[PDB]
């Protein structure tokens, strides 16, 4: 049975749940190939269902998404409600190792959704982006205010009546902004931003937070993000199945390959595209090497607050593969884009037979410099509780103690042929925990390269489907069907049937997902981006309470988060 | 009727064949040589589903949906595996003589064969013979002339003889070295040749004039137009690229000018593109020309126009209704003049008057097809009104239609009804000064003069 | 070391782009406009032109660099392998204006990467010097005219 | 006097401190350009260059151009990938397409990242066209130079083979 | 009030399909920041239509399923040619989904006219004075047509149609050049024979260079050979 067809998850026990709770009329499961069960929602019964899945034998307990949809434009809207908008909530169980997506649907008129700030305190920010993108009101929610946007911005921009191009430049625009930003620190208002001791500014990426201090301690704070909105999603509805793979790319930019796997993979599902083997080793031994390459950048970082020479032979080694040292754009729907170069293995086998002695150094870099145990252990910590609230995922969720790594719990790309360990930490997310699990994850990588090297499979690196795009280049150049088949790929795009597809890796900074619609066109009809460094730009101002503002930058540089991958 | 496609039920015209009452509830069935207009003949055979004999059947029958009826209680399925695999061999036969031309091909981005080569999911060259070629004419100023890229559809020669009523363009040769079109180097000779380009679904036929300059479809502005040539009123999607008028193609309007235009409106365009056209105002002074832009023209003009004791307005019928109208306020009502001959204009204002006060119903352009008996009177249609001329012919071809529905034989099988009808064909009387494209189909030609007529 | 020491690129590396010629030595690109629209940023302009045997060509080919983010999609969009990416990377400019590369700037006297792909040795379309039935896999044409049955 | 205005121009273009105001993942590499594998070898106000590298937004452009305001004469920029050129592949609502569109701009760098190296190009460019323009001595007519396009063009057009991209 | 129709021809300038406007070109439309590089490398503005309901962009609506009926091109996934009309329409080959575009200004009157009494007498071909016959061509009595340089190739040349016993009389054969005057205007064609025509009549095409259709059922004065 393929892992891409269309299901409806009725065997799914929290639907028969659902039904045993609220009957078999409150809600409307569709059928999408997701991988998770979808359950339209009537809007009044959301705090029930969510209050109903929070408390559950095996309850879930993280909201991994929340995000908005304008479906004025789906044409394929066959067993669905009726909806203009609609909201959906992707929930997900550890203990389970499930997740569930509940939809509420909206009219035009009428756009407000109960907030779920007070089930999930993560859902704030994500309520409001969709309050900004969308214009999607939610009701006692505190501050319902613009987070990817200036407050003096019209429009919502993921709306279908939104042109996505930029606007005429204007130095009168530019005048008016400097003059609002630049008697923010003369003028502030300090109710708008949710606060309630003196104000200052601040000024892995540049942005600001508000910060309310007495004395030196952080009374509260208030983090300003959408300085460094690209408006990805909104582009992935102006591109292709097939050009899009560089925006892809340059969404969490230290990630490259990681970050095209999901794309790629949820286009592959759309598509019906079962890749083979040696495609999967391939996506698996780069998106590893980039995580090597993205770890040591993190562990280097945090040290100084040597190191950069490996970093040139991971890109050397990448560059020798694609062709490109950190936006690689290699990755294709249903392969990569060209076949592994004749001397790739010597280079890799150079590589790994320099890095143990790098990897016993950073060891003891790490473990031997007891100044940095002291200067990091207890570093704006937080349990499992706050974890899971919080959406935090990667490195500080298992410095919690919670085993869950997506590489192991959902496999994906043929992760299970290999034989790798997932580091847990011991209940606490300190600074020194989730650097030490950054360092367990570098030698785990490095035993996932061994065993790619070791065990190669000799064959395609594109599929056999006729949806693979581009089709393979010489066939290309001697047949007429494949020609016609690249012709129409590269040119109008390649035609997914219409349907919903979902993909969730584990990225070099937690779990990046794609969560793509499609109304049978050769572009996107929505493409949502959820990424890791979001939720752990969200915790925060939960964690650095009564804490000094030093202790703040530690704990900036211990996040391991990318501003582009905050506002994506 | 009722239909089962895929085990969902389905209400569909009971006198439509299979394949366009399954095109019109938005099920995807591949074909060639199927045309809405043109009815169905049976020959690329892309088209196949699978007929059930009833609700239990297995087995099922591999049929062609043009030439299968939508009968009441008909149980066919589209997705079936065999049907798939049949739909997939016929693209990948085609495929098999098809030449590598696709970059080098004007239809491409444009092409039928090209969207059903993709929709069948045929991509994997298996043929590795030798492809047959063919030499190709010389089709005149409009028309170029490719047939390495035909796919023996037939939907040229039953357009251009059958349908447009042409007599130079056919079908030569035998069991897969058919050729077609002229039986020697030549201008096409009708009328409404310059439909090939988009009848034919591949790069056989295509716009010699779009040729010239050309750029790909993905890269056009099109807009919706009406074509500025003569009276009837054919809706146009002109498309353009870098600033000049690129391409006319056609515009579907089921009231007016459904599939076809002719070949005035199709291929006179090209005065657009002109590099003596006025781009920028020019008021002369003495012997100079000095350039103008908006706001000067203006100025000096509405300066010159206040001083003038009367001016009066000369419109056009060129210009739209907004314009004239612009015209005539500017100048006032009775300082107008239309801009044509007082014979010209009492012809078009009793021709006014005979339409709109004299209680007869003039029927759109399609509708003209469904008329019986036809008298033409002093009008050269096929020079002057040239869609009507060939609604003109579909409306004769009628009494086929006729006698082939006395006899139960269905409207889109087009072969019988040109069976049956053989050459028997409803009343048509021309009159004209001389000789007509129209009368190789007119019961009667007059010429005389019009007084006589 | 730089740029006393040359940097080692690999040879499928993605810098600045070239137009190429087959091996007899006329420009490869046939104006096709696949490179141009599977162009993620639009910075590729182009427009086919015909010479008098029928050969297309384009007319001008510009590539706006100040645009290019260097991905390779128009190299792997081409099917006559005309448009690459070479290993090159020094192409910065004092103007804007100047990297506005047109057809004279990125047209190379040789084949580059690939060095014996020739796209109108398989075409069907008749070119001078390459008649109907002489491209590859080919027939020569049989006339209608012709006594065998 | 002739050989002072050199002079001048000569300690202009022989010290020169970037103000390496970078936004996105162009600032990575020319964090990594600083390392000693690449040895390309502070605050606006004694900065004399400014390396514009990264994706510059509407909420970033009013920092942008302030800092490039605080800066003092003889002031320089460069900009640093498709981004700051153009506004790059973002031609998006919230992305100002260029950043020359409220800045001047000295030398302009194509690339997606472009690799450390081409920005030591960029500085031999900018240092070049320091030294052949001329400014007055004490209390401005940039020269215009030949565009490297046209100047390297009989190079990159004698270019016939190259490596094919099957080998490494 | 006659022409009040003119108001449902099409939707105004304000119409929107669920907000946005049509889209004049497809969604795959190339070289937006190269098209106009050589002027300059600074992309321009996009053009503002304020006039009507669509928009000088691919940010725009052109769904099959839009209920408008001014369609600026067909195009669905999967179907690039000609034949994407066919999602364009209620059923295959009818009318087009949500009505054909276009108003008919007025009905079918009530009542009908009078009988016309004035019945024209039987042409009379009088001597030294040539009854014009209009001669149309489709590629040539259309103004504008005959400006499009691919017609040049394609018009005949003008040819002055005669009868056989006009031409007899005149002693004019098939190809021998004859000038006539109209409007003290010499003007010399080549002489066409024509069967059909009758005599007394004067075959010429109208709308060519320097034949206006004005001439049409106008006498003509001293026809000779040139
Ligand atoms: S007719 Fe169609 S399939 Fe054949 S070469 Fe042209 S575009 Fe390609
Ligand atoms: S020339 Fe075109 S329309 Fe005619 S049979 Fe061949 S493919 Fe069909
Ligand atoms: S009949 Fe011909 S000239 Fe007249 S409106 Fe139609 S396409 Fe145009
Ligand atoms: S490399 Fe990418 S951005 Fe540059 S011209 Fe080619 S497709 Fe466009
Ligand atoms: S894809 Fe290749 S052949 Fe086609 S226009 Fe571009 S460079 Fe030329
Ligand atoms: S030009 Fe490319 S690498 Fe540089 S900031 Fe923009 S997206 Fe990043
Ligand atoms: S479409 Fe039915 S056989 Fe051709």
């Amino acid at each position: 049975e393929p892992a891409w067809q269309t299901r409806d998850h009725l065997d799914d026990p929290v639907i028969g749940e659902l039904r045993n709770r609220f009957g078999p009329d409150a809600f409307t499961v569709q059928a999408t190939r997701t991988g998770v069960p979808v359950v339209w929602i009537k809007r009044e019964q959301l705090l029930e269902v969510g209050d109903f899945l929070k408390k559950l034998p095996k309850p879930y307990v993280m909201l991994f998404d929340l995000h908005g949809m304008d479906e004025r434009l789906r044409t394929h809207r066959e067993g669905l409600p009726a909806a203009d908008f609609s909201v959906f909530y992707h929930l997900i169980s550890i203990d389970r190792n499930r997740d569930i997506m509940l939809k509420v649907a909206l009219a035009e008129n009428d756009l407000h959704v109960p907030t779920f700030t007070k089930l999930f305190p993560n859902a704030n920010w994500y309520e409001r982006e969709t309050w900004d993108l969308f214009g999607i009101t939610f009701d006692g929610h505190p501050n319902l205010r613009r987070i990817m946007m200036p407050q003096t911005w019209k429009g919502h921009p993921l709306r279908k009546d939104y042109p996505a191009r930029a606007t005429e430049f204007s130095p009168f625009e530019l005048t008016k902004a400097k003059q609002d930003l630049e008697m923010e620190a003369l003028t502030f208002k300090p109710e708008e931003w949710g606060m309630k001791f003196m104000f200052l500014n601040l000024g892995h990426g540049a942005f600001r937070i508000v910060l309310q201090l007495d004395g030196e301690e952080i009374v509260d704070c208030v983090p300003d993000i959408g300085y460094h909105h690209r408006g990805a999603e909104k582009m992935g509805e102006r591109q292709s199945w097939h050009s899009y793979i560089p925006y892809t790319d340059r969404i969490e930019y230290l990630g490259g390959c990681v970050n095209e796997m999901p794309y790629v993979l949820a286009v592959e599902k759309l598509a019906g595209i079962t890749v083979p083997d040696r495609v999967n080793v391939i996506r698996v031994m780069l998106s590893e090497l980039f995580r090597i390459n993205s770890h040591l950048l993190y562990i280097s970082t945090f040290i100084q607050d040597f190191a950069f020479t490996d970093r040139q032979k991971i890109y050397d080694l990448v560059e020798a593969i694609t062709g490109f040292r950190m936006h690689p754009a290699w990755f294709r729907i249903g392969g990569v884009a060209h076949d592994l170069p004749r001397g790739w293995d010597r280079l890799l086998r150079e590589f790994l037979d320099w890095m143990p002695k790098r990897l016993a150094s950073y060891e003891k870099a790490a473990l031997q410099n007891t100044i940095l145990k002291g200067r990091s252990q207890g570093v704006a910590a937080y349990g499992a509780k706050e974890a899971l609230e919080w959406g935090t995922t990667g490195a500080g969720l298992r410095a919690t103690g919670i085993d869950f790594d997506v590489r192991k719990a959902r496999p994906y790309s043929g992760y299970e042929n290999f034989d790798f360990e997932i580091p847990v930490g011991g209940g606490v997310s300190d600074c020194y925990t989730r650097v030490m699990l950054k360092v367990e994850e570098l030698r785990q990588s490095l035993r996932i390269l061994e065993q790619c090297l070791n065990n190669m499979p000799e064959g395609p690196f594109k599929a056999d489907h006729p949806l693979t795009t581009p089709p393979p280049k010489e066939r290309t150049l001697q047949h007429i069907e494949t020609l016609i088949t690249h012709f129409l790929q590269v040119s109008w795009g390649p035609v997914m049937p219409a349907n919903e597809s979902f993909q969730m890796i584990e990225a070099t900074k937690g779990i990046n997902s794609y969560y793509l619609t499609s109304d049978g066109s050769t572009m996107s009809y929505r493409t949502r981006i959820r990424t890791p460094s979001y939720a752990h730009l969200q915790q925060i101002p939960a964690a650095i309470r009564g804490s000094l503002v030093s202790d703040l930058i530690v704990y900036l540089g211990s996040i391991d988060f990318v501003m582009s991958d905050v506002d994506r | 009727a009722t239909i089962h496609v895929d085990g969902k039920e389905y209400e569909v015209n009971g006198a439509d064949n299979l394949l366009e009452a399954c095109l019109s509830l938005g099920l995807d069935i591949p074909y060639f040589c199927w045309h809405p207009a043109l009815g169905s003949v049976g020959a690329c055979r892309q088209c196949a589903v699978k007929q059930y004999q009833n609700a239990e059947d297995t087995r099922g029958r591999l049929v062609m949906s043009c030439m299968t009826p939508a009968s009441d209680g008909t149980f066919i399925s589209i997705d079936d595996e065999e049907a798939k695999q049949f739909r997939e061999s016929v693209v990948e036969w085609l495929m098999t003589n098809h030449p590598h031309d696709c970059p080098v091909c004007e239809e491409g981005g444009n092409c039928h064969l090209q969207d059903m080569t993709v929709m069948t999911g045929h991509s994997f060259r298996r043929y590795r013979f030798t492809k047959r070629t063919h030499r190709n004419q010389d089709l005149g100023p409009f028309i170029s002339h490719e047939m390495n890229r035909c796919i023996a559809c037939y939907r040229c020669v039953r357009y251009y003889k059958d349908y447009a009523g042409g007599t130079d363009l056919g079908v030569y040769g035998a069991h897969d070295n058919v050729y077609f079109g002229r039986p020697e180097d030549g201008t096409l000779e009708s009328e409404f040749s310059g439909n090939l380009v988009e009848i034919c679904p591949t790069g056989v036929f295509t716009d010699k004039t779009h040729s010239e300059r050309y750029n790909r479809k993905w890269d056009m502005q099109f807009a919706p137009s009406i074509c500025q040539q003569c009276s009837i009123g054919c809706n146009i999607s002109p498309g353009e690229r870098y600033g000049e008028l690129r391409r006319i193609e056609n515009r579907y309007n089921g009231t007016v000018n459904h599939y076809f235009l002719c070949d005035r409106g199709r291929f006179g365009y090209g005065y657009v593109n002109l590099k003596d056209r006025p781009r920028q105002p020019v008021q002369r002074r003495g012997d100079d020309f000095i350039t103008l832009n908006a706001e000067q023209a203006m100025q000096g003009a509405a300066d010159i126009l206040r001083q003038s004791k009367k001016v009066i307005g000369i419109g056009s019928p060129r210009a739209s209704v907004e314009s004239n109208f612009a015209l005539r306020e500017l100048v006032g009502e009775e300082n107008f003049y239309t801009g044509i001959a007082h014979g010209e204009q009492e012809r078009l204002q009793l021709a006014l008057k005979v339409l709109r006060e004299g209680g007869i119903y003039t029927p759109a352009l399609r509708e003209i097809e469904s008329y019986d008996a036809v008298l033409v009177l002093g009008e050269d249609v096929t020079q002057t009104g040239a869609r009507v001329a060939l609604a003109v012919r579909q409306a004769v071809k009628g009494k086929a239609r006729e006698m082939a529905a006395a006899q139960k034989v269905a409207d889109w099988q087009i072969a019988a009804i040109l069976n049956i009808g053989q050459r028997a064909k409803h009343p048509l009387f021309v009159t004209n000064v001389d000789d007509t494209r129209l009368d190789d189909i007119a019961a009667w030609t007059y010429r005389a003069p019009v007084e006589d007529q | 070391m730089y740029p006393e020491e040359p940097v080692y690129l690999p040879p499928r590396y993605r810098g600045r782009i070239v137009l190429t010629r087959d091996p007899d030595g006329e420009e490869r690109c046939v104006a096709c406009n696949l490179c141009a629209v599977a162009c993620p940023v639009g910075c590729i302009s182009l427009q086919k032109a015909e010479t008098k045997d029928g050969r297309w060509y384009p007319e001008f080919f510009r590539i706006n660099f100040s645009r290019c983010i260097f991905c390779g999609l128009c190299e792997e969009a081409c099917p006559t392998t005309a448009i690459q990416l070479t290993p090159d990377f020094e192409m910065g400019e004092y103007k804007r204006q100047d990297l506005v590369y047109e057809k004279e700037d990125l047209l190379i006297s040789g084949p580059g990467k690939y060095p014996e792909y020739n796209f109108y040795r398989m075409a069907g379309m008749a070119i001078d010097g390459k008649d109907k039935g002489e491209a590859e896999n080919e027939a020569k044409p049989i006339d209608v005219k012709s006594l065998l049955p | 006097m002739g050989k002072l205005n050199d002079m001048v121009n000569w300690g202009r273009k022989n010290s020169i401190w970037p103000y390496n105001f970078g936004l996105s993942c162009c600032y990575v590499e020319m964090v990594t350009s600083f390392t000693a594998v690449h040895d390309v070898a502070a605050s606006p106000r004694q900065a004399d260059l400014m390396v514009v590298a990264g994706t510059c937004f509407t909420k970033m452009a009013p920092v942008i151009q302030r800092l490039y305001d605080q800066m003092l004469e003889p002031k320089w920029v460069i900009s640093m990938g498709a981004c700051a050129n153009s506004g790059g592949m973002y031609d998006i609502y919230s992305v100002v397409q260029g950043v020359d569109k409220f800045i001047p701009v000295d030398v302009y760098i194509p690339g997606c990242p472009p690799r450390p190296e081409a920005y030591m190009q960029a500085l031999m460019l900018l240092q070049e066209s320091i030294g052949k323009e001329r400014r007055p001595l004490s209390w401005v007519y940039r020269a215009n130079m030949q565009s490297e396009r046209e100047r390297k063009r009989g190079e990159r057009i004698a270019v016939t083979n190259l490596r094919t991209p099957d080998e490494i | 009030p006659e022409l009040a129709g003119i108001k449902d021809a099409a939707p105004d300038a304000t119409f929107r399909i669920r907000g946005q406007k049509l889209a004049r070109e497809p969604h795959r439309y190339s070289g937006r920041t190269a098209m106009r590089a050589n002027i300059s490398v600074h992309e321009p503005r996009q053009p503002q239509d304020i006039d009507t309901m669509f928009t000088f962009s691919m940010e725009g609506n052109n769904q099959p399923t839009a209920h408008r009926s001014q369609v600026p091109f067909a195009w669905a996934p999967g179907w690039n040619s000609p034949q994407a009309w066919n999602k364009f329409q209620d059923e295959v080959g009818g009318k087009l989904r949500f009505g054909d575009p276009g108003v008919r200004l007025f009905e079918t009157s009530e009542n009908g006219l009078d009988y016309f009494t004035s019945v024209p007498a039987r042409f009379q071909p009088q001597d030294g004075k040539w009854r014009i016959a209009p001669y149309y061509h489709l590629f040539g009595s259309d103004e504008l047509s005959q400006r499009a340089p691919v017609f040049q190739s394609r018009m005949p040349q003008p040819y002055i149609k005669l009868n056989p016993a006009d031409a007899a009389k005149l002693g004019v054969n098939a190809g021998t050049r004859v000038s006539f005057s109209y409007d003290g205007n010499t003007v010399t064609l080549p002489v066409e024979i024509a069967e059909g025509l009758t005599a007394g009549q004067v075959g010429l095409p109208m709308g060519m260079s320097g034949i206006a259709p004005v001439l049409a059922g106008a006498h003509l004065e001293d026809l000779k050979e040139a």
